[PDB]
């Protein structure tokens, strides 16, 4: 019954302060605790710091230095802040719902208790690059229905050619296509650009025409892109 | 550091031993993660099961203590298949700060699954923008280990091809892409162009032609 | 009308006399362990059945502050625990500078430290680095990593107790000679000294535990109908209170650390008693005490207590304020190892006007002892492998009052320990040792055959 939700830019200077915001829907931020973990591509995932209902933070000891979590009362949402971020900074980011445990082996009084926190909701995470390249506008080029298999069946599609950088999220008439839907991941390219294709199968019969377009956004490049696909 | 390797026949439990065992009495969890998804916690205390989760998976209670942390998965299937890690609390040592290292699960004896190849020429308005790219895109195939090579007519291309590494889609399938770039002029010169995917001893070929 | 003497022998006369009483206890073959330091190799078997003659019309004068039985037993437990201690392996290699670290821990708490140290070998030439856990108590530091020493070992040589010997305290019967007698008191309110009106004679006492302790009475007997107030004089502060209860109180100490053995060898012969690495948690040992049943007996001690205070004023408990550490805490030995509880928690009450929630009390633990105030050769008790729990009977209490204050005003009282005899006199009060002179002249008008 809780939703979290990170947003942030996505790309970030070397060097520079990098701000994420995890916005809770669910319940109220003054209730449980809330952490923030990083997934690096050929490490495992970290966990960096988290933040109590009565606003009491802690942090990792490696990255204790750079770190910094608050919270807002207003907004049902928590802000995560790093200082002289490098390539190694740049990851997958969660923010996560913790909840807290007493463990007893012992007698309370005196002591022989320790406290063990685990998350028990997650955010979808949001990516983060840390590079000096500057940002790159996708181009969507459409992919002609070849005419494929004796039918029903046939395949069109859309490129999207280099961009920078990671992800574009693509839809198809705005969401109204879900079926034969399929988006591949997208190729690192020696140019220094990621490049995407995403295919539907549909039936020769449809066509046509059922006006196919696909829609395309990137979040760095601040451009929507809609291309109309026809044989 | 790195990843620690598992392997078990379809249908038939399994157990995962945890790294850095515990010194005294302790509260482990465990965690369920995906590349490129977010982690799903299966056993927050050591019996404990948060609600949705099937009770397949399951933990050791430290009743008695010189027991081992292990994770039970009982009806090992596709969807099992992942990266456990196990977060270690116990008296004797201080804040447990990292996760256990990662441990790969994989299933043996999953039924292989050909590959859905489909070849796509380079849209007219790229000719237009003076540059072409033979897309190959790949779908549905397991196990995920493919060989991409390029041919113009007989010959092969070998210069300006990127293909991706394959990559687990909801299908429980790998897929992959492999694009060639090419000059416009390259493209016309040509009779046709043909993709090759080989799969296990298998192999697969398409082509296309211009207009 | 003509009287003459006439001798008798055999006339039930005796005086008042101290000689050397020896010990009785009944034979367990205890094949598998043995040689407890009190039956040693031997103690005399008890008869099967004893004799106990009540003593009709008798009344016979008791003082168990003037009692010679205690010293004979003081020293016979003191000679005992030498004659033990003889041929066991003593440590004085072991006075290596020790460079010790705490045991791990998240530090919220942490007395126990993880010392490393050289060691002689067997081969004189040869070394080894060795490590052993040591409890606070039983180390000083000097000067680095850090480096630490032995409480001991600059006041005194140190040697370690035998593994096999164990502490456990078994009756011992006191027995006296042919031609001394024990009498009996059997008087159920009977003071500590006085004329006992029910007087028994026995030859032996009963089964005494030489139970060591310090403040509260461990596993004694228990007075029948009132619980007892024994002092040797009460309006005198300096001398102590004994107290002796009508119903037992229960007290369970348990060490939670499930410690373990390492013997490292320190020479031909040689063994040393290392303590391992702690299996498990890291608990620090303690005592319960139900709480309703220590207030049931604390009540019924102050209803004896104000019967030689008047029928009302303010008496109070209060903690102990006075020595070392060895004479603060209730020291104890369970299972081997030597237990030292704050007993503050006890005595924190004040009377006046006439769930479970057992009471917790910290206890420390020492491996170096020098008990009944000996000063030289010290005891390294070897550590107890496994968890410890005792189950132990505390039948009586040993009081001090805190003496110059305005008089009635209100009372004071906190436990004390001075010396180890008040533990003997504890169940040494009803005995007494008298020599029997069974030569009696008296006139009778008989006369012997004349001679002429
Ligand atoms: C002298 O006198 C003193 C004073 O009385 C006395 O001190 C006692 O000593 C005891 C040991 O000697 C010591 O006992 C242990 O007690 C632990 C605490 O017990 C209480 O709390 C727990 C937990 O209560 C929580 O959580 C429960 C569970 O959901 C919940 O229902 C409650 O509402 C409560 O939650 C609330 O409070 C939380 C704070 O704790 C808070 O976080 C929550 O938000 C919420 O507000 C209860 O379960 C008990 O009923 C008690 O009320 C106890 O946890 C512990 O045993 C465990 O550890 C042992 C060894 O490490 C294991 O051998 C044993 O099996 C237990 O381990 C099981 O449980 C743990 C955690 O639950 C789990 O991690 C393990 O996997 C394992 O699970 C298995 O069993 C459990 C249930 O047993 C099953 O559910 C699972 O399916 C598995 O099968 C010990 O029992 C005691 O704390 C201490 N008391 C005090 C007050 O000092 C001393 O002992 C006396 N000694 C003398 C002289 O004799
Ligand atoms: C006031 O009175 C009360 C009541 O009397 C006192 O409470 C007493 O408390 C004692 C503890 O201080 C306790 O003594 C011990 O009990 C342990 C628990 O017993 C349990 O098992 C028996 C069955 O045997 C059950 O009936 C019982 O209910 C319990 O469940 C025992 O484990 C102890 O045994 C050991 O220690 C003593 C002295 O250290 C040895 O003489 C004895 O042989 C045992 O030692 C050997 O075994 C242990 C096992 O790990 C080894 O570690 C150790 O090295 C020994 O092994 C060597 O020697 C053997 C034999 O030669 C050999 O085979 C082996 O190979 C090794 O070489 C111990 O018995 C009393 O039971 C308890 N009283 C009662 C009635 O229960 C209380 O203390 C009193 N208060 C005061 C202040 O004194
Ligand atoms: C301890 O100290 C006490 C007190 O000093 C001693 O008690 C005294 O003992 C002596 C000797 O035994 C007693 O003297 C004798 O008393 C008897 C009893 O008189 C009879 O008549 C009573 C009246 O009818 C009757 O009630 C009595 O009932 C009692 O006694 C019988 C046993 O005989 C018993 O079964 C009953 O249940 C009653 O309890 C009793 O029948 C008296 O008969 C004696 O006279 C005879 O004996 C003497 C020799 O002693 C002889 O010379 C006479 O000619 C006659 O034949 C005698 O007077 C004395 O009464 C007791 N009480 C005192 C002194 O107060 C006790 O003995 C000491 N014991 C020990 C172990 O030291
Ligand atoms: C008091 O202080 C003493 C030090 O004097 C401590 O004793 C040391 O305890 C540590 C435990 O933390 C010991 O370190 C461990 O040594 C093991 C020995 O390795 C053996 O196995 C390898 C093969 O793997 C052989 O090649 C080798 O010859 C040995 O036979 C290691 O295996 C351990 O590694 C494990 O822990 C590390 C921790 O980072 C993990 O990364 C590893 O993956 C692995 O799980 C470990 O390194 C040390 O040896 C002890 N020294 C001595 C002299 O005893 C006491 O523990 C301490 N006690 C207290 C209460 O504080
Ligand atoms: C304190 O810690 C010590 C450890 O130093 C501990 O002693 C150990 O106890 C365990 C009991 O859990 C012993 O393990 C047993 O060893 C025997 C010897 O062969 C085995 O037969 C036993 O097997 C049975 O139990 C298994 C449990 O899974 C069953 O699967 C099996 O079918 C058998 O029924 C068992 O493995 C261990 O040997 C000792 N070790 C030492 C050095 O003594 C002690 O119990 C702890 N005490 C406390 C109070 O915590
Ligand atoms: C072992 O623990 C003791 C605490 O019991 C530590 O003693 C403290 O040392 C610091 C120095 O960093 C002092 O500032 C504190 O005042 C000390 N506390 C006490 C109570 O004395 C000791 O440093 C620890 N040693 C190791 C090696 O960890
Ligand atoms: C033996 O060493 C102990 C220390 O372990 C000394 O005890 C100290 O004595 C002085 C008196 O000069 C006191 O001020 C200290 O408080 C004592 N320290 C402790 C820890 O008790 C003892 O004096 C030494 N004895 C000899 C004869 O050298
Ligand atoms: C135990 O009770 C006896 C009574 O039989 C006390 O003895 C008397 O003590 C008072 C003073 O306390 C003296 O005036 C009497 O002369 C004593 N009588 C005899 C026969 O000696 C004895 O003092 C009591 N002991 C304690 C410790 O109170
Ligand atoms: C000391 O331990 C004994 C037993 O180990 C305790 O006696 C138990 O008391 C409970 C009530 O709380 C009963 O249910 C059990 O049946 C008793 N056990 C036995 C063997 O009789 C005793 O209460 C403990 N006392 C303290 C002060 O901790
Ligand atoms: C025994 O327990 C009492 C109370 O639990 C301890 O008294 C405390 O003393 C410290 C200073 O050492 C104070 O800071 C606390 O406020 C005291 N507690 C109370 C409740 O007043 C006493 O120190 C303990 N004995 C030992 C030897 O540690
Ligand atoms: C500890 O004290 C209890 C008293 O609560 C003792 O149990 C009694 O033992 C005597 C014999 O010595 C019996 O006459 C009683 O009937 C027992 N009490 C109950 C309630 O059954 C126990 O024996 C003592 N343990 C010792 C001295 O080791
Ligand atoms: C052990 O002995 C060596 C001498 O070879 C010494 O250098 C070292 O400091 C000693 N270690 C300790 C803990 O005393
Ligand atoms: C009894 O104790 C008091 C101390 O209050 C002392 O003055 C008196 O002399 C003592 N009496 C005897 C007989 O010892
Ligand atoms: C006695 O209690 C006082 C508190 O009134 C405390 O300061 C002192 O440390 C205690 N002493 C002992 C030996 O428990």
């Amino acid at each position: 019954q809780v939703q979290l939700q990170e947003s942030g830019p996505g790309l970030v200077k070397p060097s520079e302060t990098l701000s994420l915001t995890c916005t809770v829907s669910g319940g109220s931020i003054s209730n449980y605790y809330w952490s923030w973990i990083r997934q690096s591509p050929g490490k495992g995932l970290e966990w960096i710091g988290y933040i109590s209902d009565s606003e009491s933070t802690n942090y990792n000891p490696s990255l204790k230095s750079r770190v910094i979590i608050s919270v807002d009362t207003s907004k049902n949402q928590l802000s995560l802040k790093l200082n002289s971020v490098t390539a190694a900074d740049s990851a997958i980011y969660y923010c996560a719902r913790a909840q807290q445990g007493k463990r007893i082996y012992g007698m309370v009084s005196f002591g022989e208790f320790f406290y063990y926190y685990y998350m028990d909701v997650w955010g979808k995470g949001t990516t983060v690059t840390v590079s000096s390249a500057s940002t790159k506008g996708p181009s969507v080029f459409p992919l002609a229905p070849s005419s494929s298999t004796s039918g029903g069946t046939a395949a069109l599609g859309c490129l999207v050619k280099d961009y920078f950088p990671e992800p574009v999220t693509v839809s198809w008439n705005s969401g109204a296509l879900t079926s034969g839907v399929h988006t591949f991941p997208a190729v690192l390219q020696s140019s220094g650009l990621y490049s995407l294709s995403s295919v539907v199968t549909v039936p020769s019969s449809s066509l046509g025409t059922q006006t196919y377009i696909c829609n395309v956004n990137h979040k760095p490049s601040n451009t929507k892109v809609d291309k109309k696909v026809e044989p | 550091s790195y990843v620690r390797p598992l392997s078990v026949a379809l249908g038939e439990t399994a157990s995962i031993s945890c790294g850095r065992q515990a010194l005294g009495s302790r509260a482990v969890q465990w965690y369920q993660h995906r590349p490129g998804q977010a982690p799903i916690l299966l056993i927050y205390n050591n019996q404990d099961r948060p609600s949705g989760i099937p009770e397949r998976f399951s933990g050791t209670p430290d009743i008695n203590f010189g027991t081992r942390a292990t994770l039970t998965i009982s009806g090992v299937e596709a969807g099992d298949e992942a990266d456990y890690y196990c977060h270690m609390w116990d008296s004797r040592s201080g804040f447990s700060w990292s996760f256990g290292g990662a441990t790969r699960l994989t299933v043996l004896g999953q039924p292989k699954a050909a590959p859905s190849v489909t070849l796509f020429p380079p849209s007219s308005e790229e000719l237009q923008a003076n540059k072409a790219t033979l897309v190959c895109l790949i779908s549905d195939f397991y196990p995920g280990a493919v060989t991409v090579a390029w041919k113009a007519d007989s010959s092969p291309v070998k210069a300006g091809v990127e293909t991706t590494t394959p990559s687990k889609q909801s299908n429980n399938k790998y897929a992959a892409s492999s694009y060639l770039s090419l000059t416009p002029e390259q493209w016309k010169s040509h009779k046709s162009y043909s993709c090759q995917v080989t799969h296990e001893g298998s192999t697969v070929e398409k082509t296309v032609a211009p207009t | 009308e003509n009287l003459w003497v006439t001798v008798y022998y055999g006339v039930p006369v005796w005086k008042d006399a101290e000689t050397t009483l020896f010990c009785a206890s009944d034979a367990k073959a205890y094949e598998t362990e043995k040689h407890n330091v009190w039956a040693t190799h031997a103690c005399v078997p008890t008869d099967p059945n004893p004799q106990e003659i009540h003593l009709e019309n008798v009344t016979e004068e008791f003082n168990m502050w003037k009692n010679n039985m205690v010293e004979q037993m003081h020293t016979d437990i003191i000679s005992l625990w030498d004659q033990s201690l003889k041929p066991c392996v003593k440590l004085t290699p072991l006075c290596v500078t020790l460079q010790c670290t705490n045991v791990t821990n998240a530090i919220t708490d942490g007395e126990l430290k993880n010392c490393s140290f050289n060691m002689t070998t067997e081969l004189r030439d040869k070394k080894q680095k060795v490590y052993s856990l040591f409890y606070r108590l039983d180390v000083v530091q000097i000067n680095s990593n850090k480096e630490y020493r032995l409480i001991n070992c600059n006041t005194s040589a140190i040697t370690q107790a035998c593994p096999k010997v164990s502490f456990e305290p078994i009756p011992i019967h006191y027995c006296a000679p042919a031609g001394f007698a024990i009498l009996k008191c059997k008087d159920k309110k009977f003071n500590g000294t006085g004329p006992c009106p029910s007087v028994s004679t026995v030859q032996c006492t009963h089964g005494i535990k030489p139970v060591v302790s310090t403040q509260l009475l461990l596993n004694g007997s228990l007075a029948e109908e009132e619980v007892m107030i024994r002092s040797e004089n009460i309006t005198n502060n300096a001398k102590n209170i004994l107290v002796q209860f009508n119903t037992p109180v229960q007290i369970n100490c348990t060490r939670p650390n499930n410690n373990t053995r390492k013997s490292i060898r320190i020479g031909p012969g040689q063994a040393f008693y290392a303590t391992g690495d702690i299996i498990g948690d890291i608990r620090q040992a303690h005592c319960n005490v139900s709480k309703a049943t220590w207030n049931e007996t604390l009540g019924k001690v102050v209803k004896q207590l104000r019967k030689h205070f008047g029928n009302n004023t303010i008496i109070r408990f209060a903690n102990s304020s006075g020595g070392d550490l060895e004479v603060t805490t209730h020291s104890f030995n369970c299972g081997g190892e030597f237990f030292y509880c704050n007993t503050s928690g006890l005595f924190n009450s004040t009377w006046i006007s006439n769930s479970n929630d057992s009471i917790t009390l910290p206890c420390r633990i020492k491996q170096i002892i020098n008990m009944w105030q000996r000063i030289g050769q010290a005891m390294y008790a070897p550590p107890i492998q496994g968890v410890i729990r005792c189950v132990s009977n505390i039948t009586g209490l040993i009081l001090t009052r805190d003496g110059g204050s305005t008089n009635s005003t209100t009372e004071t009282f906190r436990p004390g320990g001075g010396d180890m005899r008040d533990n003997w006199r504890s169940e040494l009060y009803k005995y007494k040792v008298v020599k029997i002179e069974p030569l009696g002249v008296a006139p009778t008008r008989c006369k012997r055959r004349v001679v002429g």
